[PDB]
């Protein structure tokens, strides 16, 4: 199972049975999975930073509930109505099962060398973004508890110019 | 690829397809079909070249952005907003901050320039839809060698080559510059004159007063 997904840090990081066995029977499925996860978490990080300086002025529940007022971070999850996030997800699930926009087609050619290198770089970046999402959520929740339990009060601890 | 000097470009990026063919195309979306993306008036005939269509795209953007630059300086510096409106100081000269100038100006002149560029692109499509072969940025008659308007272009083919180079380069650099000025003014709530002139001055905090000496 020593396909793409390896680099200088480890030639095959699987300190368990996980890799061996299901040879091309779960390896491809896990590639699909890790891909989707890393992409979504990249989008998460971009999410967190972008609400901090910019804000689209749309009124989620018309008349009131305007983006400009909802908290950024985890607090939006408590705010966002259950059914509201349900409808948002329903759009996302239709997108996953319809390819609606989001580059529905078009991936250029990318000869197999550059294509493989791009895919590997993708995997690495999304893997990193998983950990980035982790730290962010951690800090957020911890502060939400004791206001500055972590210390550094402002949500994005790095990028100090923002906050 | 000398632009991206230690890198390879597209397996088929050309060097003579467009004047700006130094090879800069890292992701090189040129490779991708670049066709009637979401039915962009599909023709399947001459259809120019997909790269040449991206070239016409860059040409339109850079030309518009180039004009936009001067429309971000002259309202302030050159002519100091010669709005000279019969009445209504707002939506006129007064708003020298370009963002605020748009914030004021009534939809009359907005629809004026909107219909202006609308007829512009209508004539552009009227040409290009028939102007197959070399779409040549939908040139049609607009200041072409035939010069469909005054001072019908009177230059040489080598001068024409240099002129194509001039236009393409200026359009690209202005595409940078328009981003510049816009993010500048928005993130300063001013006009370019404001920050640049206090810059070229001496702050009022320190002036060593004057030479009041005997
Ligand atoms: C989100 C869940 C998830 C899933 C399904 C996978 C799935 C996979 N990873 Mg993986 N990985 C993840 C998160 C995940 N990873 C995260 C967050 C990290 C950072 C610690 C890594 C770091 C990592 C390394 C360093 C390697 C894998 C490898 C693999 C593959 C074999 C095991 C398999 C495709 C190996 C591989 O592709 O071969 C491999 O070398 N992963
Ligand atoms: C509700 C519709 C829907 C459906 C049918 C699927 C279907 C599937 N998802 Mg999925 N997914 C969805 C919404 C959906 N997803 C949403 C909203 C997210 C968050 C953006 C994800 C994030 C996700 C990951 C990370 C992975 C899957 C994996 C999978 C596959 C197992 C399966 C094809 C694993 O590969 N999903
Ligand atoms: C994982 C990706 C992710 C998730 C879950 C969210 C989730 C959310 N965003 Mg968000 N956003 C994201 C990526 C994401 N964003 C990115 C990549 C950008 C930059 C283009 C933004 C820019 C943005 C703005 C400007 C605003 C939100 C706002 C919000 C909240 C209201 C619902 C909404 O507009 O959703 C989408 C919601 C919690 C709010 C608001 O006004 N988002
Ligand atoms: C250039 C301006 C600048 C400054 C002054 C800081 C300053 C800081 N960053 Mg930081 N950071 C910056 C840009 C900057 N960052 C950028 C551009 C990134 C993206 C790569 C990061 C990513 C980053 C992380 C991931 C972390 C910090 C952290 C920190 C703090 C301790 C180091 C400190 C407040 C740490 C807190 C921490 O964990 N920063
Ligand atoms: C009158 C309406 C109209 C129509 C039919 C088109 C039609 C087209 N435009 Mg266009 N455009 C218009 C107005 C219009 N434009 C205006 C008002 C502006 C400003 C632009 C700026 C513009 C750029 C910058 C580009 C196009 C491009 C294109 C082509 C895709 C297509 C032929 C692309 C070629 C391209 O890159 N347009
Ligand atoms: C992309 C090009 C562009 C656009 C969209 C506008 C748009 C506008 N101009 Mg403008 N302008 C431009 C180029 C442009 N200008 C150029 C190249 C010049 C130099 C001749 C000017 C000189 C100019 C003056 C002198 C004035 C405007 C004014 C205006 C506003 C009416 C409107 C927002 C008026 C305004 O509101 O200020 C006004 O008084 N423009
Ligand atoms: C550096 C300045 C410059 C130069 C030398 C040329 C030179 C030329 N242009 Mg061009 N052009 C320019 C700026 C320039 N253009 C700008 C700013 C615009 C937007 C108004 C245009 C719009 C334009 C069109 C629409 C057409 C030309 C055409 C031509 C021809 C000749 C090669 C023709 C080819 C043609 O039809 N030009
Ligand atoms: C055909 C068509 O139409 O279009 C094409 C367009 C194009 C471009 C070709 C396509 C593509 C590919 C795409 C879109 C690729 C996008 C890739 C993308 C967007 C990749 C982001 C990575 C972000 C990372 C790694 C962030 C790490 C962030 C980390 C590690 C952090 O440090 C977070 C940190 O947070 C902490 C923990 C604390 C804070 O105090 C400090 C900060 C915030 C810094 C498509 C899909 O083929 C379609
Ligand atoms: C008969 C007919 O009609 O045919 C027409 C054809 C045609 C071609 C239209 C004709 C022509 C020629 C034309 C119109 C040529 C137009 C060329 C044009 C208008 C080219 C602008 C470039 C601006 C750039 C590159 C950016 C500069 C500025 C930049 C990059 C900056 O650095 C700005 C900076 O500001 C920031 C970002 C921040 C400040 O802190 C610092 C400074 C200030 C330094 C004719 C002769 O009229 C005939
Ligand atoms: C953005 C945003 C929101 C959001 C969001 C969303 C949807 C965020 C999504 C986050 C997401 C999708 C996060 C995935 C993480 C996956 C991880 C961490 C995986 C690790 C796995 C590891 C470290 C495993 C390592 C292994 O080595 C082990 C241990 C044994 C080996 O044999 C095998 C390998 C090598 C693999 C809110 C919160 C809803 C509102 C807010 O306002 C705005
Ligand atoms: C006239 C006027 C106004 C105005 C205006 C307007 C509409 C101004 C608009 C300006 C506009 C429309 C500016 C576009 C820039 C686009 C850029 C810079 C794209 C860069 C793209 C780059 C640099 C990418 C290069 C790539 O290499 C990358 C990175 C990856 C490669 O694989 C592929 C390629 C080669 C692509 C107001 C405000 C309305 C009123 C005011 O009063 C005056």
């Amino acid at each position: 199972e020593n396909e793409i997904g390896a680099l200088a840090p480890t030639g095959f990081f699987d300190p368990a049975k996980l890799s061996d066995g299901i040879s091309q029977e779960k390896f491809d499925q896990y590639r699909l999975a890790e891909l989707k996860h890393g992409r979504a978490a990249m989008l998460a990080v971009l999410g967190y930073v972008a609400p901090e300086t910019y804000r689209f002025g749309y009124d989620l529940i018309p008349g009131e509930l305007s983006t400009r007022d909802i908290p950024n971070g985890v607090a939006a999850l408590n705010a966002i109505p259950f059914g509201g996030w349900v409808q948002m997800i329903a759009f996302v699930g239709t997108v996953e099962a319809y390819g609606w926009f989001t580059s529905p087609t078009g991936v250029l050619d990318l000869p197999a060398d550059i294509l493989a290198k791009r895919q590997t770089s993708e995997l690495q970046h999304g893997r990193l973004a998983m950990l980035a999402f982790l730290e962010l959520i951690r800090h957020d929740s911890q502060n939400l508890a004791q206001p500055g339990f972590d210390g550094y009060d402002n949500l994005i601890t790095g990028l100090p110019f923002l906050y | 690829s000398p632009r991206a000097l230690p890198f390879g470009s597209a397996p088929a990026t050309l060097d003579g397809s467009l004047v700006g063919d130094v090879g800069f195309d890292p992701i090189g979306f040129s490779t991708a079909p670049f066709a009637s993306f979401n039915n962009p008036l599909y023709k399947e005939g001459d259809f120019m070249s997909d790269l040449e269509w991206l070239r016409e795209a860059e040409l339109t953007h850079g030309r518009i952005a180039q004009l936009a630059v001067l429309g971000f300086i002259w309202p302030a510096l050159f002519g100091t907003f010669p709005g000279n409106e019969n009445f209504g100081g707002a939506d006129a000269f007064s708003y020298v901050n370009p963002l605020e100038a748009i914030t004021h100006v009534p939809d009359l002149a907005i629809y004026q320039i909107v219909g202006g560029m609308a007829w512009v692109e209508y004539q552009r499509v009227i040409r290009i839809k028939e102007q197959g072969k070399n779409r040549v940025s939908g040139d049609i008659g607009l200041g072409y060698p035939g010069g469909w308007n005054p001072f019908n272009l009177n230059y040489s083919p080598e001068e024409y080559a240099e002129k194509q180079l001039q236009e393409i380069k200026h359009c690209r650099l202005a595409m940078i510059g328009a981003f510049g000025l816009f993010f500048q003014a928005l993130n300063s709530g001013t006009d370019i004159v404001s920050q640049l002139s206090p810059a070229f001055a001496a702050p009022d905090y320190a002036a060593k007063a004057g030479y009041f000496l005997p």
